[PDB]
């Protein structure tokens, strides 16, 4: 999706880069957004608004769109109804800026960057959108949740590592 | 009804400390193989619903069916004491239906708690707790019960059974032994 | 392209084409598989009756089915991946041949033909090739065809002149 | 009958047959083919069947065997329905009853044991039918008379195999691995079961000194046991 | 014969009306071995067979009503075995009859699918006759209809078991032949049975309500707002004489789809809730009755559980075991997401 996104961009009318950016911030399998943040055309200053949601969906964090939603179309997005998808992204997004942070998350913490109820919370944790994202182990009982282009480069040396593991049981099992 | 109704159900539970037989089991396996289930009309059907009612732990039911089964049949009401004997039976069947109860949903649980099953059985937690021990205890069953906090606890023992089956074993070779000879 | 064929694949067309030969008449049947990547695994076959008809319209879709759920009840369970057939004339020697395949590939595009010959077959040498069609150029190609054996089969085959969870992790 | 040959397309096809399901504790049931009209009884083929076991209680499809031996029938009448085989790797308690159903097909009814794990070397099938040496005094009982078995070949086949060797000379899977999780997320319960069963095998035994029932219970048991062990 | 059956309704004869109709099985029986026999009564011609249909389908109406229930199914395959012989169709009007006969019994049998089916088999003939006919019918019996299948136990198949064994149900029913038995291909599920209910004639008779149920049930189906709209939507069924009326009968069963429905949910958002929690998310007749009910669910296998009453909660699976094969389960399910996500890719390859 990143592929067709960055042709996309690079051969569009920079008129149709805003929408661009909300389909983007929209499509259910992408949450990298650095490199399409990145592209030249992205860059540029007037589309100021793309720029903002752009900083909002590759950096920030729910708290960071609650303290800026008076100067980015959240009230456009209620109109929509465009930011529940939206929304829904962005708390995903949270709990992977704090499982960068930590391999372990109270549920405290999550429901108040979650900003949703501890009930709910596992709920959240449960969809598959989330789970695709990130592979965890709730524990009711000491309530935690244990989650074992920057990113990308990360990515791809564990994906290195996991082929190498495979090989071995696979290697083992061969042999037996 | 009430005699062969817990033994099944433990056998159900699969512990079978102790095998029994109660009148009319043939009858109701004849009706579960029936093609077509009707409401109980037949005075064996009443019975009969207020065996499954014990079984899936619905006592009230069970009690409500005997009358349904019986006021056809005009059964109990061929008795002068009927009254007294409608509500001793109301008792006898609240035992041994929480027993029924206990018996098959002991699988699930692990924990219990004497005041509400007292509470909905409609049984005083004095005959609740004595009932349950004592079963527990006549059929070996991998139960523990605190009396201070009046808890219950199941679903366990391994070490144990596999020695047990060693003697078993031990046992049939002995048999072998004296055919050979 | 690879085609990799099962033990009993491999047994059950070589045996049909020889059985085949002695009738004097032409033997095909269906392959069963799967389509892994652009490599295709058969797994096993089955044969379809001799027809008065010729080539294409030889199929019998009665039998076909009957034979596809009864498998079904049988573990296998795996789509159509192509069709065999024993066919004397070399090189490349008939036209008809292919047209069937047409028919296949409009069914599912990655259908294979695999030809073998019973007659020149001989100790040493298995003669059998797989083609699909080309999506004045010519009109098809071929793609070498490799074996798979489990260790369980190998110890088997080894039988002859002999003086699960394994498969799923891999 | 003196003795058995088996076809290596036979053994590949039992294989072939029990691989496909990738179950380790399930056991596969079909039909051989083959001539059974003098005493070395040669199996040449063979096809899979629809079977299920419930308790001692077993499903075979009649009108499957029917159905498809028809079809074998318009391929080469030669070969015969001649009796049954299955993976093993032990005779397991059902299969004089299951043999009486298939010697409805056929009679003697012949059973073929392929043990498709290959754990010994030598054999990868038990052959075996139906007899009663009889007791004087006393109604002839049922038992299997075990027959020797080799490995022959015709000559296609063995051009096939020797070709074969001349070398040497997913998605179900994981629903089968999330099985055994979910098998080993019980297996406290299970084992409560599997342990009232061991013991139930030996109490069988016990009254036969019924027998064999409780020897089945006790194999199925450890059986159950392997299982929880190979998934861990 | 028709005297005399009136004969056994009018004077509640139940013994002798059992009699009666072994009777006339023997009668029936005699006239194949008859026919070969000369003067025999002629199977083959339709007035005779019209004649004897008209008297098996008044042994069901009977047996119904002197609710003799067993006779009443052994009567209907009767029937059945009759009407497959049968050349000349039956008039419309007693045949309407038999099917709103077939409704009764199989709701006293506890078969839910056969019942929806003979109240189909009733709508189609009563849209016919009369030519002209109230639309305050086509309203309720509409809504019956859709409100009986919505109403149906689960016919869910756990996905893991049915490809090892092909295995569903406990499983047994007796009641098998009988779906042959009304020109049913086969045995139904529930969500086929409904879309018949999705498919607009019977949507547009159905009343509204219904249709939102149906929404709110088989559709959207959200544990955290599934109690206020039955809330707001239990009221307007109430109000209303007719839907109240269809309603008023299919309430335990609906009831008992609902909470099956939450408790499944449920097992997939929790690990380990508190009972206070867990009953308290689902609306229950009683408390007790709640957890009868999860009990019931996990013996049905439609959740598993383990229930620790000493700390009042539910476990949706000896610790440290139990948390493994869940990640096991959980490392599972994210390998396939990967893997079919893979294909996906391949195909943006191509882009």
């Amino acid at each position: 999706l990143l592929g067709s996104y960055t042709e996309d961009n690079a051969s569009q009318a920079r008129v149709d880069a805003h929408r661009c950016i909300v389909r983007a911030l929209k499509d259910p399998n992408a949450f990298l957004f650095d490199h399409l943040l990145t592209l030249k055309p992205v860059k540029f200053l007037e589309g100021e608004l793309i720029h903002d949601l752009l900083t909002i969906f590759v950096s920030a964090k729910l708290a960071s769109y609650v303290k800026f939603y008076q100067n980015n179309k959240d009230f456009i997005d209620s109109l929509g109804l465009l930011h529940e998808q939206n929304m829904a992204k962005m708390r995903l997004l949270t709990f992977m800026g704090m499982a960068v942070e930590n391999k372990e998350i109270s549920f405290d913490t999550m429901q108040q960057e979650l900003q949703i109820g501890a009930d709910d919370v596992e709920a959240f944790v449960i969809d598959a959108v989330r789970t695709k994202m990130v592979y965890c182990k709730i524990d009711q009982t000491q309530r935690k949740v244990v989650v074992s282009x920057x990113x990308x480069x990360x990515x791809x040396x564990x994906x290195x590592x996991x082929x190498x593991x495979x090989x071995x049981x696979x290697x083992x099992x061969x042999x037996x | 009804m009430l005699l062969e109704i817990p033994y099944m159900a433990a056998h159900e539970s699969d512990a079978r400390r102790r095998m029994i037989s109660k009148q009319f089991h043939h009858q109701l396996r004849v009706g579960e193989r029936q093609p077509l289930l009707g409401p109980p009309e037949s005075m064996r059907e009443h019975v009969v619903a207020a065996s499954k009612a014990m079984k899936m732990g619905d006592w009230k039911t069970c009690h409500s069916f005997i009358i349904n089964e019986k006021m056809n049949g005009k059964v109990w009401d061929l008795f002068p004491e009927a009254d007294k004997v409608r509500t001793m039976l109301v008792r006898k069947i609240q035992e041994e239906s929480l027993r029924t109860y206990l018996f098959t949903y002991s699988s699930v649980y692990d924990s219990i708690s004497m005041e509400t099953l007292s509470d909905m059985f409609e049984l005083d937690l004095p005959t609740v707790h004595s009932i349950i021990s004592k079963m527990i205890i006549n059929e070996e069953l991998m139960a523990s019960l605190d009396q201070p906090t009046q808890t219950v606890v199941m679903h366990r023992x391994x070490x144990x059974x596999x020695x047990x089956x060693x003697x078993x074993x031990x046992x049939x070779x002995x048999x072998x032994x004296x055919x050979x000879x | 392209k690879q085609v990799q064929i099962d033990g009993l694949v491999v047994l059950k067309i070589i045996k049909h084409y020889q059985e085949e030969g002695q009738g004097t008449e032409v033997v095909q049947g269906v392959l069963l598989g799967l389509v892994v990547e652009d490599r295709l695994e058969i797994t096993n076959c089955f044969p379809f009756p001799q027809h008065t008809e010729d080539d294409a319209d030889f199929d019998e879709v009665q039998y076909q089915m009957e034979m596809m759920r009864s498998l079904r009840h049988v573990n296998i369970d795996h789509l159509h991946v192509g069709w065999y057939q024993s066919t004397y004339y070399g090189s490349f020697v008939t036209r008809a041949l292919l047209d069937s395949q047409f028919s296949y590939q409009h069914a599912i595009e990655e259908s294979v033909v695999l030809i073998y010959d019973p007659i020149k077959t001989a100790q040493g040498s298995l003669s059998l090739k797989a083609y699909r069609l080309t999506p004045f150029e010519y009109m098809f190609e071929e793609v070498p065809i490799v074996i798979k054996n489990s260790h369980l089969i190998n110890v088997l085959m080894w039988e002859l002149e002999k003086k699960x969870x394994x498969x799923x992790x891999x | 009958g003196r003795v058995v040959r088996l076809h290596p397309v036979i053994l590949a096809s039992i294989v072939d047959s029990y691989e496909r399901r990738n179950e380790g504790a399930a056991r596969v049931i079909g039909t051989l083919l083959g001539t059974v009209d003098k005493h070395s009884v040669e199996v040449t083929n063979c096809f899979s069947v629809p079977h299920n076991e419930s308790e001692d209680e077993v499903a075979v499809d009649m009108e499957f065997a029917k159905n498809m031996y028809e079809l074998h029938k318009k391929v080469s009448p030669n070969e015969l329905i001649l009796g049954w085989y299955a993976t093993g790797h032990d005779i397991t308690e059902h299969s004089v009853l299951i043999h009486e159903y298939y010697s409805r097909e056929a009679p003697n009814p012949i059973h073929l044991t392929v043990d498709t794990s290959l754990q010994n070397g030598r054999m990868s099938i038990k052959a075996y039918v139906s007899t009663l040496m009889g007791v004087p005094g006393r109604t002839m009982g049922v038992m299997f008379t075990p027959l020797t078995v080799k490995y022959a070949y015709y000559d296609t086949e063995r051009i096939g195999v020797d070709l074969i060797m001349k070398t040497c000379f997913x998605x179900x899977x994981x629903x089968x691995x999330x099985x055994x999780x979910x098998x080993x997320x019980x297996x406290x319960x299970x084992x409560x079961x599997x342990x009232x069963x061991x013991x139930x095998x030996x109490x069988x035994x016990x009254x036969x000194x019924x027998x064999x029932x409780x020897x089945x219970x006790x194999x199925x048991x450890x059986x159950x046991x392997x299982x929880x062990x190979x998934x861990x | 014969a028709q005297q005399a059956f009136k004969f056994c309704l009018q004077y509640t004869r139940k013994a002798e009306f059992r009699k009666l109709c072994d009777n006339l099985r023997m009668h029936l029986s005699q006239i194949q071995r008859h026919h070969n026999q000369s003067t025999a009564i002629n199977l083959n011609n339709p007035e005779s067979q019209s004649m004897h249909l008209e008297t098996r389908l008044v042994q069901l109406d009977s047996a119904i009503s002197m609710e003799l229930w067993q006779e009443a199914f052994k009567a209907v395959e009767d029937i059945h075995g009759l009407f497959s012989l049968s050349k000349k169709p039956p008039k419309p009007q007693l045949m309407a009859n038999y099917y709103n006969k077939v409704s009764t019994v199989f709701w006293k049998s506890g078969n839910a699918l056969f019942h929806a089916s003979t109240l189909h088999r009733l709508y189609h003939l009563s849209r016919e006759m009369r030519k002209n006919l109230t639309q305050d019918e086509m309203q309720r019996m509409s809504t019956r209809v859709l409100l009986a299948t919505l109403s149906i136990p689960i016919t869910p198949e756990r996905t893991d078991i049915a490809r090892l064994l092909d295995m569903d149900g406990i499983i047994v029913e007796k009641q098998r032949r009988l779906a042959t038995l009304l020109g049913l291909q086969a045995p139904p599920t529930r969500i086929g049975l409904i879309n018949d209910m999705v498919r607009f004639n019977v949507l547009q008779y159905v009343v509204p309500e219904v249709k939102d149920l149906y929404n709110w049930l088989e559709v959207e189906f959200n544990p955290l707002k599934l109690c206020e709209r039955v809330t707001k939507v239990l009221n307007w069924v109430r109000e209303q004489p007719e839907k109240e009326p269809e309603l008023q009968q299919y309430v335990p069963q609906l009831q008992n789809n609902t909470i099956l429905r939450l408790l499944q949910q449920v097992s997939q958002i929790y690990q380990s809730i508190e009972f206070s929690r867990l009953t308290s998310l689902v609306p229950f007749v009683d408390a007790f009755q709640l957890e009868r009910a999860i009990v019931d669910a996990a013996r049905h296998c439609d959740l598993q559980v383990r229930i620790d009453h000493t700390s009042r909660t539910l476990s949706f699976g000896x610790x440290x075991x139990x948390x493994x094969x869940x990640x096991x389960x959980x490392x599972x399910x994210x390998x396939x997401x990967x893997x079919x996500x893979x294909x996906x890719x391949x195909x943006x390859x191509x882009x």
